[PDB]
């Protein structure tokens, strides 16, 4: 059954041990590659609770972010030493399996140490890891399975889902993607609109954009070649990246500040996942950075302080307890090198969603935080509308009740048969961090398929 | 009029029918005193002003041989609980399965040792099976006696200084907790007791289970409850075994602790608003083979 | 000099008395009308600190809201009994004069008790009150004067400013308006856009709106007569008003909940200031409300709990201390009857702003909270752009530093000579409540005319 060598005896920094079983180990990716997994059983009747797979995005970021900082069974306090149980953890009603993918991200690795990869290799490795998982934990094969993720996992999940659709042994019941990049074109366009309507562009810029990048009611912010149009888009990207805004939460503070000094030590922090404005001619500031020996570089999200999670996972007693080979180097939430060597292959998710919709057997939900700019809610609502599906319920808001504080609005929901779009009012890229309880209520009603 | 007892994390206490509550309890072992005299001690306990008792259920007292159970007359623990309820006393039940308590083999039946290498208080499959069977027998008897079902049982101990045991098995504790929740229901209030030092709570506490400590007059009270709060930031402070005296050993001089020293310490504990149980309130008797032992070997005498 | 009979001996509920002088009394409005004032001297060198007038909006709401709940020298804690000093109070560097206007609002009244009024009467009463103020406190006539307000005060302030411009005795140095309604047309249009780009409308509604309410790149959301267009606008207004959203802060909770039960007692709470969608045919739900004797009605902002401020101002010891005639009835932040009987006269603020810009002597700044829907930032940026002034600085973001937490973005600023537009990122209708410190830094740099 379960691999005793993977079970967690304890986790330092935690005063009281978990009441549910949790494993940490490796799943067989391609022969050289071995993905790092962290499975946490449900806190109530795990034997019969659905299995929910969680993948983070990037590309090149660890799925241990959603666990240790978003909806895992415990969260790292600011001291980076203590762990506090989360009353809003997703593991309260489901068995969640977090997978650091692809190889090289977090504690994942490969014999050949070839961190370079691509969409197809990542999808095949994820499928092989899922098969290994089901062979290592046969007792959960029957449990209802759901594939979830965030950001770049908006590509990963549906392509992998097509693979999942080819395996009758996996009890795929539905799928959910949070703030996923459905379409670079639809994302860039919705982003430009978002920026104008959120006071980020200005009327001068807006007028120039409409003049140099649009047909009458048609705007092209994806592959427009007009010179001044491209210049305006470059200015937009400058403002979004390095003017001080938090691309993950417009209305939130910036950890330590980005428009101040670039770095305080010889460690460079990169915050470009290279998934936005890819068809636009960017400036090669990467060669500007010193390439000399000993220049350590790490990939962290913009205005996000990854210190706490790193200091926890990199703590010798935690690494030991989590059965992590002492050989592997330090831990980061995102791997710079992985992102740099990543090869994007898919353009839009149209084919993937059409493949998933053709079976009409799975319940799918896409939810977006309304203050994100990396995968703004508008781009995903446009995508879903462009899917031209049968409308089952006209768009309306959904409510959530908090302790003795009346009903509150959590967002808006559009339901077509087997696929739904939903917004989370007030949440950023990491929806669980900004609206924990609302995230839990929506997740619970999704998993349980209870209509809103 | 519904009986709603639950821990008030906000106000660091218990709530009984919506009212703030903290208990002042004394330990009484119905088994170290003959049933003929149970009422007597319990009435004295009521007359002392205690509103709850903290008692152990010794597994070995009811199942001397596997599958043979004794529960009538002197063996009728359920009648003892009912009698306490009739006197207007609440009950804190401590069903083990290990109770220590200077009682034989910590309550565990000696026939468990028929497997020579078996391990007690661990994830040993045969141990866990036997524990489960014992719980499946004992706990349904306690279910109607739970406060929310109209009886006197308000909280339930799962272990006893588990941090002192070598195993440090959290799978074992999780298994116990799952079985207790299954047989008794989610409504029950579950707690632990350990020595008043974080090192023991390290291996004793557990999620979804309240954590408490024990300590006597030779412990920094502030430090002890700070240690508890490090594991329970919110909720009532609780000393489940505030030692009023101490056990004896043959040959070792009888332990004596001055009355008024205990009184002063008790007042100090009460002034913090905590929950305290006086271990022991009555000691009773070490019958034929019910005594325990320490290491290096030193059996406890007949007198308790 | 100062009127000893107006000085405040003390304020109950406050543990330590203010370190600055503060007066509370009445200013001569039109002979029957007597405005209620509350003057608070600067906390540092009041003799030479500028005088800043503060007016709230409505129409029919008390200017004591900005004081007791937004930027006054003290704030009412949730208990509605205790008063805590505010480290971010506007009175730290200026002498602020709060005026409850017009008559009937708060503690203002008139001999004839004619609460009905109009824009012109309110402006004349405000001017007469300012003259009385300067005659009651001659020592502050020399101090630099600034006219500030919020919401509906976006109309009040500039019209009154034209009057202020006719008095050489008033040392008008500049003016600032927070989230003001510059133009009902520009406001309704920007609101419809805001709603679509903030996920409030949906693609079905958006498409219908573009079809029935717009020319090609021209949309008419002000006086459009197209039937289905008007129906779509009515649905929009239904969603904004009574679907559960907070028109003052999209990203904030709703006090007690609006989509639950309408009321819990025989007190009806109205949240329509009747300034939005005025040219649209609304449903007469006011006659639906019982008109029987003893039906108490009060005007409170949507999802805003006015209990605390009322229980403070209505406390006998506070009313006594504040020299308020025991005759006057209970206190409310907004007066329903005043709003109902209010007569709007001005359509757009174009003429007022042109009158203020023609002198080119005053420094004017308009600041808008980016999460408000009553006077969204877009409508005011459009208005200001429509003013066709000389650009002095291209739009850019402005920063604010918090205690050991690096530089942060507070908004965007557009500067034309003598007039500036600014956004406050994360603030709602009551900017001081959502971003106290940022509000103070912007206010301080405005008053001191220090360029950002
Ligand atoms: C990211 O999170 C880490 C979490 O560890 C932060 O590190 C902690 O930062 C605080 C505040 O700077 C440090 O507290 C300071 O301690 C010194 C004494 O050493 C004291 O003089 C200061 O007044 C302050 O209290 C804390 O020591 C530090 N701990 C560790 C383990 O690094 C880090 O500051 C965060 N950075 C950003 C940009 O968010
Ligand atoms: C608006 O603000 C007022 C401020 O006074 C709120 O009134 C206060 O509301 C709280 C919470 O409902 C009351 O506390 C309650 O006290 C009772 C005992 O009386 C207790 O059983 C509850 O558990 C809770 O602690 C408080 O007494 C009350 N005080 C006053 C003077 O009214 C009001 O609730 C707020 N309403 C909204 C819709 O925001
Ligand atoms: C991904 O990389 C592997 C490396 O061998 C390569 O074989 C494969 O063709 C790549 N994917 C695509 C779509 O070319
Ligand atoms: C207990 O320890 C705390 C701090 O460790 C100290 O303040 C207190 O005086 C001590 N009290 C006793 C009785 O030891
Ligand atoms: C405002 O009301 C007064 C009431 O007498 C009236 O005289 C005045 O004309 C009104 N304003 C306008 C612009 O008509």
């Amino acid at each position: 059954s379960a691999p005793d060598q993977d079970e967690i005896d304890a986790l330092p920094g935690l005063a009281k041990q978990p009441s549910f079983r949790q494993y940490s180990g490796y799943l067989r990716a391609s022969d050289s590659k071995h993905f790092h997994y962290w499975f946490v059983e449900s806190q109530n009747d795990p034997k019969n609770s659905p299995v929910v797979l969680w993948l983070n995005g990037g590309p090149g970021c660890s799925s241990l972010d959603g666990l240790l900082t978003e909806h895992g069974p415990f969260l790292i306090q600011p001291d980076g030493v203590t762990l506090e149980y989360n009353p809003y953890a997703w593991n309260l009603i489901a068995n969640v399996l977090y997978i650091e993918s692809p190889a090289g991200v977090g504690f994942s690795y490969s014999d050949d140490k070839m961190y370079v990869t691509n969409d197809t290799e990542v999808a095949e490795n994820n499928y092989e890891a899922l098969k290994d998982f089901f062979r290592l934990f046969p007792e959960y094969k029957d449990n209802k399975l759901f594939l979830t993720g965030e950001s770049y996992a908006g590509i990963y999940i549906p392509t992998l889902a097509v693979l999942v659709m080819q395996d009758p042994s996996m009890n795929l019941q539905g799928l959910a993607v949070g703030n996923g990049l459905a379409s670079y074109e639809q994302n860039d366009n919705s982003l430009v609109y978002f920026a104008y309507y959120h006071g980020l562009l200005g009327n001068r810029l807006w007028t120039s954009l409409q003049t140099h990048c649009c047909a009458q009611n048609k705007c092209n912010f994806y592959d427009n070649k007009d010179p001044e149009c491209v210049n305006n888009l470059l200015e937009v990207s400058r403002i979004v990246g390095k003017s001080g805004l938090n691309i993950y939460n417009l209305y939130a503070p910036c950890a330590g500040g980005v428009p101040g000094r670039h770095r305080y030590e010889d460690t460079l922090v990169v915050q470009d996942f290279g998934n936005i404005f890819t068809r636009l001619p960017l400036k090669r500031r990467f060669p500007e950075a010193l390439m000399r020996s000993g220049d350590k570089v790490r990939l962290d999200p913009p205005c996000t302080n990854t210190t706490a999670p790193s200091n926890y996972l990199n703590n010798p007693y935690v690494r030991k307890a989590l059965h992590i080979p002492e050989s592997l180097p330090r831990w980061d939430m995102c791997n710079f090198l992985v992102n740099l060597q990543y090869r994007r292959l898919y353009q839009s998710m149209n084919s993937q969603y059409l493949k998933l919709l053709s079976s009409q057997k799975y319940q799918i939900l896409l939810y977006n935080g309304d203050v994100d700019m990396a995968c703004n809610f508008m781009g995903d609502e446009w995508f879903v509308d462009s899917l031209n599906q049968k409308m089952e319920v006209q768009r309306r808001p959904w409510l959530v009740d908090y302790g003795e504080s009346g009903e509150q609005v959590a967002g808006f929901v559009k339901e077509c048969s087997h696929i739904t779009f939903l917004t989370i009012k007030g949440a950023g890229h990491m929806v669980p961090t900004d609206k924990p309880r609302a995230a839990f209520t929506m997740f619970s009603r999704f998993l349980n398929k209870e209509p809103y | 009029t519904q009986r709603t007892f639950k821990l008030d994390y906000s106000r660091d206490r218990f709530l009984k029918d919506g009212q703030p509550f903290r208990y002042i309890s004394g330990s009484i072992h119905y088994f170290r005193i003959p049933r003929f005299y149970w009422e007597d001690r319990l009435l004295k306990m009521k007359m002392a002003g205690l509103n709850a008792i903290q008692m152990y259920v010794p597994w070995n007292f009811h199942e001397p041989q596997p599958g043979q159970y004794e529960f009538s007359g002197d063996r009728d623990v359920e009648h003892f609980i009912q009698l306490a309820h009739e006197l207007g006393l609440l009950v804190i039940l401590r069903p083990g399965p290990y109770i220590c308590a200077e009682w034989d083999m910590g309550g565990l039946p000696a026939w468990l040792l028929e497997k020579q290498s078996i391990v007690l208080r661990s994830s040993d499959p045969d141990y866990l099976v036997a524990v489960d069977k014992w719980l499946a027998v004992l706990l349904p008897k306690m279910k109607p006696l739970l406060y929310q079902n109209g009886g006197p049982i308000i909280t339930v101990q799962v272990e006893n200084e588990y941090g002192s045991y070598f195993a440090c098995d959290y799978d074992y504790l999780r298994f116990l907790v799952h079985r207790f929740r299954y047989h008794l229901g989610n409504d029950v209030i579950l707690f632990t007791t350990d020595g008043a030092s974080e090192k023991m709570l390290k291996c004793g506490t557990l999620q979804d289970l309240y954590a408490t400590v024990d300590f006597g007059t030779g412990n920094n009270i502030t430090q002890a409850f700070l240690v508890q709060r490090k594991f329970e930031p919110k909720g009532p402070l609780i000393n489940s075994e505030f030692y009023t005296g101490w056990l004896d050993h043959w040959g070792k001089p009888h332990s004596t602790v001055k009355t008024k020293t205990l009184a002063t310490s008790l007042y100090n504990l009460l002034a913090r608003g905590a929950n305290v149980n006086l271990y022991m309130f009555i000691g009773g008797t070490n019958f034929a083979y019910w005594n325990g032992a320490n290491t290096p070997y030193e059996p406890q005498p007949t007198s308790y």
